[PDB]
């Protein structure tokens, strides 16, 4: 589990999911399977980075809101 | 009276043309349905999903439409035809 094996596995899985959902054999086009693996890995890594950034820029804003509330007295 | 012509071909190079469209009528074979290379689909046959048509079958519906249902097989050397009435 390194945010990339899960991404690659999920991309390959959704590639076979799309391929077999049209009633086709699962491994029709291997090239789109490998590009799906790549896209899944990239999207998973970027999702992890975006989550970290979202938390980082949410804490610094929640602190500002709490400080603004604390100046009531 | 019978006479030869040079338009005749003693070796049809291309093959058999398994799918024979008749004007606008086209054999509607669905994906995941096995149709052997020897099978001849002509006229307006429709093969549905999960079906299978085996080699030697001469499915042709040039007179009336012929249909094969889901997961239904037409075995080898089976000639299927249709009539006007
Ligand atoms: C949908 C199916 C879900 C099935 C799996 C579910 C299980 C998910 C866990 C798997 C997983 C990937 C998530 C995959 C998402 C799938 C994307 C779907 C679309 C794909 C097509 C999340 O696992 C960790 O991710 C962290 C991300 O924040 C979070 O930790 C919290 O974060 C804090 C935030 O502020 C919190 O404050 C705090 O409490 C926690 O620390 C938690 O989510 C969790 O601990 C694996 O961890 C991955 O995340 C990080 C940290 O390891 C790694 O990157 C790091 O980057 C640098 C610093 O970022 C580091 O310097 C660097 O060293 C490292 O490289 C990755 O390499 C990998 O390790």
């Amino acid at each position: 589990i390194s945010a990339t094996m899960v991404g690659a596995l999920l991309g390959l899985g959704t590639q076979m999911y799309s391929n077999a959902l049209r009633k086709l054999p699962y491994m029709r086009h291997p090239w789109e399977h490998v590009v799906g693996m790549g896209l899944g890995a990239v999207f998973a890594n970027q999702l992890v980075k975006w989550d970290v950034k979202l938390k980082e820029d949410l804490d610094v804003m929640l602190a500002k809101a709490r400080a603004a509330n604390e100046r009531r007295y | 009276q019978v006479t030869p012509s040079p338009d005749r071909v003693k070796w049809d190079y291309r093959g058999q043309r398994q799918i024979i469209p008749l004007g606008q009528w086209l054999p509607k074979v669905a994906v995941d349905a096995y149709v052997a290379p020897n099978v001849v689909l002509a006229g307006q046959v429709t093969v549905w999903d999960g079906s299978s048509v085996w080699n030697g079958a001469v499915l042709r519906g040039d007179l009336n439409k012929i249909t094969v249902g889901f997961c239904s097989n037409v075995q080898e050397r089976c000639v299927v035809h249709a009539a006007w009435s």
